[PDB]
């Protein structure tokens, strides 16, 4: 503690009461001449100093520094994504003890652990061979940490695993459970730090902070230190161009950031990096728009006048693919706010984005399966496909996404649903090519081929099926009539009537030959046709049968509903068509006066149909979000009770907790 | 004997096709979270549509359990509609008196497990489980309630 | 190179109708602010007024990088509000030269902060200091900005 | 986001312990005793209770107490009465504010008016208070009185006071009949901070073309001063700036003069106001907002001029931002 390293790269006095040898020596560093005044015996030293104390890049101390600038930049192939040519490494025989540190961490990275735990354990057996003194402390971290990864995996395969996988999935021999249980039944970290030759502290001070639990606390205090001080000093002052806010926050990010990730040490998945990189992320972005949108009056912009807009590289989206669970703006959307930066330059990203969608492809398409890998992939992968949609770049990277998505990503870990959620989120940001249409279409045919199932009942949490992918072509490209489904439709008789649901929805994309087969084939007698029919937009109008139909279920719903109050067991009806029914009262579509003796099941029929006698004191503020329709807008151009509306909509935004109750409103009728 | 006040809850499962018995003791955190939404799904097309109705609908359950169950547990180690079914209570700020049962029950439950409870230190098990509701084709289905406060 | 925001901001100060130089120089906080806020304190009059402009103002100034000095700190071993004045560098992000300076100065601070850190942790001194920028009553006061870069 | 209530109450506790803290200046360096130790507390966290004014709902009492006790015993390495004054009207919106405090806040002030002699130190009032406010503050809640202490006070003096008699004529209202006729007499005439305070203490009721001659002789002054700060490149924030007080005065029919339109082009709210036809809406800066009056609101909502675009920054900002007074003046007044 003699000198307080500021972050920086500058130095300060912090305890020396005596010479200043780095002023002596920084000093030395910008004199030539002095430099000339050494012998070789000096120079073997500074031959060895050069390499890494320009490696991690300190410049000088904090007094005459002037504009000072750090080198970010990742040799960790583990972070880049290309397992193929770690495994090549893998393949490669031994050579030396730290050869073998690095393949240990290469065989840690491909997630399972046996000869991983194999290697570090002949390791230590020879590791005094050497006498290397740091790698020998680094590798007993190593097997602690490896050891409680695969424990803690198996508390998750423990219980869980049946439950999720349906089998017991054993991916670990019982006899390597008893060994390694055997051989760690009482080892605690603590004393890891007391057991070593003395010799070992008096060179190795600083590393030891690596054993103990401490891996986190001495860094997320300053992290949670700065949040409130850069949110709090918010847009009023605390202002320069290259001191305010994050200065030190990169110095420090991209300074531990490669810290294990360059060493190759290896709880690299661990929920504190998954912790310390979302919250350095939030960082950065909220200092750049807390900067982008400020108000100046006069001063404001004088001080920096210039933003870093926080213009974020490759290793930062690698970050958000590896720990980042609401990736940023998941929760940062409906909370934080977005404006354009540009998303800069690519240099072989597509070439990551592919070397991701081939190795899930090969993975996925191959047989053989390692579930511990699965689980170390699937999540990471989860987020890169998730915020791949804002990115714009040459389609290369578009149509492995799509088709690895499409054919080989988990059904048990996704719906259909959620699956049109990422496909129609991916093209947010991008258009709908030819390529990626025909992927789809295929996708649709292998959908048709496996549609001859007698129990599958393609359940959704989100209530939208293969239909929607035909919607989402016809909304990019109406004119696209499918081929084979008319070829499906022809070949099907009126034996099997398992697939009229599947042609009753996919119907707008058939040939006029398809037309004319499902119109022979067409049957209409329950409520849930009718809706269909009425969803695709064939139905127009209304005849008398579908109003006496109407009649007889809400008469049946009637019926149902005296007993449920006789009981005293209210109602839900999640999928309420009584508000349907409402709608379609309240819009002219039906003009009849039968409906009015069915006033009083659900609050919002009486908001509906009943705006004479409702009392508002049952408003429920979700009957406003149920949709962004025009018919919002319609319902809302009220001037009889427009009072009470407002007096809902002052009291909702006297908190101004909503954007969307404000958004909703902002410029629409503007 | 100030205002260190508290509830409990109840927390059952339901394995569908046959009666299979499994349950959950108590649910600490038991965050419950329901979320509608919509950004754009109406192409605007056909002069009178006729028809909008879209609203994301999901429901999101969370438990611990120290209690799966060995009958079938110890069986399975040598899927269903994993179907839940809540059950709680409610009281009276008039009288606080115990009149009032409340049930909540969902058929179709779908548990989305995440594979990452990576953490250096050992805890107190506490293996949280969260759920998602998931829902068929036909009707009805996601939550059902039952009220036993007559009197 | 790749990566980060770097600058340099200067801190001085000097004493009213004095020559004192003490103080603090090139505090790499060197914090500031500036706040108008308005309450009910004009909800009734005589109904006649022409107006007042009250506008409650605030001004918070921090810097810390301590070593004040040591020659006139020994002076004054053995209360005219100072005065303070400012420097900033603007650069041109067209070209990227040293070119344009800003001056900032205020006539009346008040340096009003806590005087109980007491860390446990000893740190590198750190004495950090606030301040509050006065105003008489006769006029002008605040800030005084002189623009650089007559070029 | 901060509502002003709650569930606020619970008069014991919270009033002992304001008394509680308000009991320790009591015993100060102006009593006896100048410990810095004691100032090492000093305020740790008080000058803000004296911000829980706006927190729960005090007592009587608690308004005695929080009033005619710092008036004295304080040590003077200035904690100002901007502080002072904001929290004394931040009790307002807890309790009433007559008989339980301004039959001690009329003395306070009266006390306030002994202070001032010849020339001392002048007066510097901190963040720009400036003590007069008194006249209006006593208007705020209630209407003029008839105090006779700094009546008897002015009464007393007849010359050489002169920042004596100046601080005291701001305090006007409450003086009496023959105090305000004393002080009619060898009074500041025209100055234009006098000026200001004159018309701020409802002396004056009307303008003149005196007080036009005196507006213009002003105008022209900043005019130069603009022009040599142009010629040294020099920009001046002031609290004692006037421009967008004689902006809205000629937006308002207050000032009917046509020569004072030739200082279009120094200031952005003189632009805003005084040619509303032919300002460059981007230089209005949309925080001036927040120190416009309700009625100033409500006019500024009745012309063409100030709503194609007005509107259209307010709900950029509220877009922008999670504030809640500028929703407030949107809704209630701009729409």
């Amino acid at each position: 503690y003699d000198y307080h390293f500021e972050v920086n790269g500058t130095v300060v006095r912090h305890k020396n009461k005596g010479f200043g040898y780095m002023e002596r020596f920084f000093e030395l560093k910008e004199s030539c001449d002095e430099r000339s005044k050494l012998s070789k015996k000096q120079y073997e030293r500074f031959n060895a100093l050069f390499n890494f104390f320009e490696k991690n890049g300190v410049i000088c101390m904090a007094k005459d520094a002037g504009t000072l600038n750090t080198s970010i930049e990742i040799n960790s192939l583990a972070y880049h994504g290309k397992y193929d040519v770690m495994k090549k490494f893998i393949e490669e025989q031994s050579v030396s003890i730290e050869d073998d540190y690095k393949k240990a961490f290469f065989l840690a990275c491909l997630g399972r652990w046996e000869e991983s735990y194999d290697l570090y354990s002949n390791i230590i057996l020879n590791s005094i061979d050497e006498s290397n003194g740091c790698v020998y402390y680094l590798s007993q971290i190593n097997r602690y940490r490896i050891y409680q990864s695969i424990t803690q995996a198996v508390t998750q395969f423990n219980g869980l695993g049946l439950l999720t996988f349906g089998r017991h999935y054993k991916p670990f021999t019982d006899e390597f459970l008893a060994r390694i249980e055997r051989e760690m039944t009482n080892f605690n970290i603590d004393d890891l730090f007391n057991g070593m030759p003395f010799e070992f502290q008096k060179k190795y001070k600083i590393l030891e902070f690596l054993s103990d639990n401490q891996f986190l606390y001495d860094d997320t205090v300053k992290l949670f230190e700065l949040t409130n001080k850069v949110r709090s000093e918010m847009s009023e002052g605390s202002y320069s161009f290259g001191m305010s806010s994050d200065i030190v926050v990169l110095l420090r990010l991209y300074d531990n950031l490669r810290f294990l990730y360059e060493n190759c040490l290896w709880s690299v998945s661990f929920h504190e990096f998954h912790q310390y990189i979302r919250n350095s992320m939030s960082l950065l972005i909220e200092k750049a728009e807390y900067e982008r949108t400020r108000d100046i009056d006069e001063l404001g912009f004088s001080f920096f006048g210039k933003k870093s807009g926080f213009f974020m590289e490759y290793y930062d989206f690698v970050n958000i693919s590896r720990h980042f669970k609401i990736d940023d703006i998941k929760n940062l959307e409906r909370s934080c706010s977005i404006d354009k930066i540009r998303f800069g330059e690519q240099e072989k990203i597509e070439e990551y984005l592919v070397g991701i969608a081939e190795e899930i492809t090969k993975q996925f398409s191959a047989n053989g399966m390692n579930v511990v890998f699965y689980t170390q992939f699937i999540s990471e992968a989860k987020a890169a496909l998730y915020f791949a949609k804002y990115v714009k770049l040459s389609e290369e990277g578009l149509g492995k996404i799509v088709k690895a998505l499409l054919f080989y990503f988990p059904e048990r870990d996704l719906d259909i649903g959620k699956r049109y959620v990422w496909l129609e989120r991916l093209t947010k940001c991008n258009e709908l090519p030819k390529s990626i249409i025909s992927i789809i279409d295929d996708f649709l045919v292998l959908q048709a081929e496996k549609h001859i199932d007698q129990n599958y009942s393609e359940v959704s949490s989100n209530g939208l099926y293969s239909r929607d992918y035909g919607a989402l072509i016809k909304h990019f490209e109406k004119n696209f009539i499918s081929k084979r489904l008319s070829e499906i439709t022809l070949c099907l008789t009126q034996d099997k009537q398992k697939q009229i649901d599947f042609l009753f929805k996919l119907l707008p994309l058939l040939s006029t030959n398809a037309k004319s087969h499902l119109l022979s084939f067409k049957s209409v007698e329950n409520i849930n046709d009718l809706m269909n029919g009425i969803r695709i937009g064939l139905i127009d109008e209304f005849t008398p049968e579908h109003e006496e139909l109407i009649i007889e279920y809400l008469e049946t719903r009637k019926v149902n509903y005296i007993v449920e109050k006789e009981k005293g067991i209210q109602t839900f009806s999640s999928n309420d068509y009584m508000s349907t029914f409402g709608i379609w009262y309240f819009l002219e579509e039906i003009n009849n006066s039968k409906m009015e003796e069915f006033i009083g099941m659900d609050d919002q029929y009486d908001f509906f149909v009943d705006p004479e006698n409702f009392d508002y004191k049952k408003f429920i503020p979700s009957w406003l979000k149920n949709y962004n329709d025009k018919l919002l807008g319609k319902i809302a151009g009220n001037k009889h009770m427009k009072h009470h509306v407002i007096e809902v909509l002052k009291e909702r935004v006297k908190n101004s907790n909503d954007k969307r109750y404000l958004e909703i409103l902002m410029n629409y009728f503007i | 004997m100030k205002t260190v006040i508290q509830d409990t809850a109840d927390v059952y499962f339901k394995r569908k096709s046959d009666g299979k018995l499994v349950f959950t003791a108590e649910a600490q955190t038991a965050s419950f979270s329901q979320a509608i939404s919509e950004e754009k799904l109406r192409g605007g097309i056909g002069n009178k549509p006729l028809y909008i109705l879209k609203s994301e609908k999901e429901i999101n359950l969370t438990v611990k359990n120290a209690f799966f169950d060995l009958e079938w547990l110890a069986m399975t180690q040598g899927s269903e509609r994993y179907e839940v079914e809540y059950r709680t209570i409610a009281y009276n700020p008039d009288t606080e008196e115990v009149y009032s049962d409340i049930y909540i029950q969902f058929p179709n439950v779908s548990p989305s497990g995440e594979f990452e409870m990576s953490l250096e230190n050992g805890n107190a098990l506490a293996p949280e489980i969260k759920f998602e509701a998931l829902a068929d084709t036909d009707t009805d289905e996601m939550a059902v309630v039952i009220e036993a406060s007559r009197d």
